[PDB]
Protein backbone atom coordinates (compact mmCIF):
# COMPACT_ATOMS: atom_id res chain seq x y z
CA UNK A 1 0.00 0.00 0.00
CA UNK A 2 0.89 3.83 -0.12
CA UNK A 3 3.07 4.32 3.27
CA UNK A 4 5.81 6.71 4.83
CA UNK A 5 7.44 3.06 5.11
CA UNK A 6 7.52 3.32 1.64
CA UNK A 7 6.41 5.28 -1.80
CA UNK A 8 8.74 3.63 -4.37
CA UNK A 9 7.68 2.44 -7.82
CA UNK A 10 8.00 -1.15 -6.92
CA UNK A 11 9.10 -2.92 -3.57
CA UNK A 12 12.00 -4.50 -5.24
CA UNK A 13 15.64 -3.32 -4.83
CA UNK B 1 19.21 -22.38 6.03
CA UNK B 2 16.49 -21.24 8.63
CA UNK B 3 13.92 -23.22 11.17
CA UNK B 4 11.43 -26.02 9.91
CA UNK B 5 8.42 -23.83 11.22
CA UNK B 6 7.94 -20.60 12.95
CA UNK B 7 5.34 -18.45 14.79
CA UNK B 8 3.84 -14.56 15.00
CA UNK B 9 0.85 -12.76 16.50
CA UNK B 10 -0.63 -12.14 13.18
CA UNK B 11 -1.04 -14.22 9.60
CA UNK B 12 -1.95 -14.22 6.22
CA UNK B 13 -4.95 -15.75 4.74
CA UNK B 14 -5.49 -15.67 0.37
CA UNK B 15 -7.39 -16.91 -2.47
CA UNK B 16 -10.59 -16.66 -0.44
CA UNK B 17 -13.92 -16.33 -2.30
CA UNK B 18 -15.47 -13.07 -4.12
CA UNK B 19 -18.06 -12.99 -1.44
CA UNK B 20 -15.86 -13.22 1.85
CA UNK B 21 -16.33 -9.92 4.16
CA UNK B 22 -14.17 -9.61 7.85
CA UNK B 23 -16.74 -11.28 9.43
CA UNK B 24 -15.94 -14.64 7.43
CA UNK B 25 -12.40 -14.68 8.74
CA UNK B 26 -13.30 -13.70 12.37
CA UNK B 27 -16.10 -17.14 12.06
CA UNK B 28 -13.33 -19.32 9.98
CA UNK B 29 -10.65 -18.44 12.12
CA UNK B 30 -12.03 -18.34 15.66
CA UNK B 31 -12.06 -22.19 16.93
CA UNK B 32 -7.94 -21.97 17.14
CA UNK B 33 -7.94 -19.52 19.48
CA UNK B 34 -9.06 -15.68 20.19
CA UNK B 35 -8.61 -13.07 17.51
CA UNK B 36 -8.07 -9.87 18.23
CA UNK B 37 -7.47 -7.93 14.62
CA UNK B 38 -9.14 -8.33 10.99
CA UNK B 39 -7.99 -6.48 7.71
CA UNK B 40 -8.71 -6.37 4.49
CA UNK B 41 -7.05 -3.78 1.79
CA UNK B 42 -9.16 -2.14 -1.08
CA UNK B 43 -8.52 -2.97 -4.66
CA UNK B 44 -8.93 -0.25 -7.01
CA UNK B 45 -9.01 -2.08 -9.75
CA UNK B 46 -12.68 -2.94 -9.21
CA UNK B 47 -13.42 -1.30 -5.94
CA UNK B 48 -13.32 -4.85 -4.17
CA UNK B 49 -10.79 -6.83 -1.63
CA UNK B 50 -7.33 -7.85 -3.83
CA UNK B 51 -8.28 -11.82 -3.47
CA UNK B 52 -6.77 -11.83 0.31
CA UNK B 53 -7.23 -10.88 3.76
CA UNK B 54 -5.44 -10.15 7.53
CA UNK B 55 -5.96 -11.56 11.11
CA UNK B 56 -4.48 -11.22 14.42
CA UNK B 57 -4.46 -13.47 17.53
CA UNK B 58 -4.36 -13.33 21.14
CA UNK B 59 -1.13 -14.99 20.99
CA UNK B 60 1.47 -16.53 18.36
CA UNK B 61 0.65 -20.04 18.90
CA UNK B 62 -2.74 -19.91 18.07
CA UNK B 63 -1.80 -18.78 14.99
CA UNK B 64 0.21 -21.69 13.98
CA UNK B 65 -2.76 -23.69 14.99
CA UNK B 66 -5.20 -21.92 12.35
CA UNK B 67 -2.27 -22.62 10.15
CA UNK B 68 -1.94 -26.15 10.59
CA UNK B 69 -6.03 -26.97 10.36
CA UNK B 70 -6.83 -24.57 7.52
CA UNK B 71 -3.48 -24.35 4.94
CA UNK B 72 -4.36 -24.92 1.86
CA UNK B 73 -8.05 -25.63 2.87
CA UNK B 74 -11.52 -25.48 1.03
CA UNK B 75 -13.51 -22.10 3.07
CA UNK B 76 -16.50 -20.69 0.64
CA UNK B 77 -16.07 -23.68 -2.56
CA UNK B 78 -12.64 -23.06 -3.25
CA UNK B 79 -8.56 -23.62 -1.81
CA UNK B 80 -7.51 -20.77 0.00
CA UNK B 81 -3.76 -20.13 1.68
CA UNK B 82 -3.12 -19.61 5.12
CA UNK B 83 0.34 -18.83 6.44
CA UNK B 84 2.37 -16.22 8.47
CA UNK B 85 2.69 -12.51 6.78
CA UNK B 86 6.51 -12.68 6.56
CA UNK B 87 7.65 -15.06 3.96
CA UNK B 88 5.17 -14.75 1.29
CA UNK B 89 4.40 -12.62 -1.60
CA UNK B 90 1.05 -11.19 -3.86
CA UNK B 91 1.49 -12.67 -7.01
CA UNK B 92 1.82 -9.38 -8.74
CA UNK B 93 4.92 -8.43 -6.65
CA UNK C 1 1.54 22.81 8.36
CA UNK C 2 -1.02 23.42 11.65
CA UNK C 3 -3.29 22.25 8.87
CA UNK C 4 -3.12 18.56 9.40
CA UNK C 5 -5.45 16.60 11.19
CA UNK C 6 -5.93 12.61 11.66
CA UNK C 7 -9.74 11.39 10.73
CA UNK C 8 -9.73 8.91 13.43
CA UNK C 9 -8.08 10.76 16.19
CA UNK C 10 -6.77 14.30 18.13
CA UNK C 11 -2.99 14.03 16.95
CA UNK C 12 -1.61 15.57 14.02
CA UNK C 13 1.21 14.63 11.25
CA UNK C 14 4.57 16.75 10.33
CA UNK C 15 5.25 18.09 6.50
CA UNK C 16 8.45 15.69 6.88
CA UNK C 17 8.05 12.91 8.97
CA UNK C 18 8.61 9.60 7.32
CA UNK C 19 9.52 7.48 10.32
CA UNK C 20 6.42 7.50 12.10
CA UNK C 21 4.13 4.52 10.66
CA UNK C 22 1.55 5.81 8.60
CA UNK C 23 -0.31 4.91 5.90
CA UNK C 24 -2.26 6.91 3.10
CA UNK C 25 -5.99 6.48 1.77
CA UNK C 26 -6.48 5.22 -1.61
CA UNK C 27 -9.76 6.87 -1.75
CA UNK C 28 -9.03 10.35 -0.60
CA UNK C 29 -5.62 10.74 -0.20
CA UNK C 30 -5.81 11.43 4.02
CA UNK C 31 -2.90 10.16 6.10
CA UNK C 32 -3.94 7.60 9.22
CA UNK C 33 -1.36 6.56 11.94
CA UNK C 34 -1.16 3.11 12.87
CA UNK C 35 -2.79 3.49 16.98
CA UNK C 36 -5.97 5.27 16.18
CA UNK C 37 -6.90 1.70 14.01
CA UNK C 38 -7.22 -1.36 15.60
CA UNK C 39 -4.68 -2.59 13.26
CA UNK C 40 -0.85 -3.09 15.26
CA UNK C 41 2.71 -2.17 14.21
CA UNK C 42 3.28 -5.88 12.92
CA UNK C 43 0.86 -5.83 10.67
CA UNK C 44 1.75 -1.80 9.24
CA UNK C 45 4.82 -3.78 7.92
CA UNK C 46 2.68 -6.45 5.51
CA UNK C 47 0.29 -3.78 4.29
CA UNK C 48 4.04 -2.19 3.21
CA UNK C 49 5.03 -4.88 1.07
CA UNK C 50 2.12 -5.16 -0.53
CA UNK C 51 1.29 -3.74 -3.78
CA UNK C 52 0.56 0.07 -4.29
CA UNK C 53 -2.91 -1.50 -6.51
CA UNK C 54 -4.33 -1.81 -3.13
CA UNK C 55 -4.01 0.43 0.00
CA UNK C 56 -5.89 1.53 3.44
CA UNK C 57 -9.31 3.38 3.52
CA UNK C 58 -11.04 5.19 6.28
CA UNK C 59 -13.88 4.32 8.58
CA UNK C 60 -16.40 5.75 5.51
CA UNK C 61 -13.55 4.82 2.21
CA UNK C 62 -14.63 0.92 3.13
CA UNK C 63 -18.29 1.86 2.38
CA UNK C 64 -18.99 5.04 0.57
ZN1 LIG D 1 -4.56 9.17 14.35
ZN1 LIG E 1 -10.32 8.02 3.07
Amino acid sequence: ARTKQTARKSTGG
Amino acid sequence: AGHMATTKRVLYVGGLAEEVDDKVLHAAFIPFGDITDIQIPLDYETEKHRGFAFVEFELAEDAAAAIDNMNESELFGRTIRVNLAKPMRIKEG
Amino acid sequence: AKGNFCPLCDKCYDDDDYESKMMQCGKCDRWVHSKCENLSDEMYEILSNLPESVAYTCVNCTER
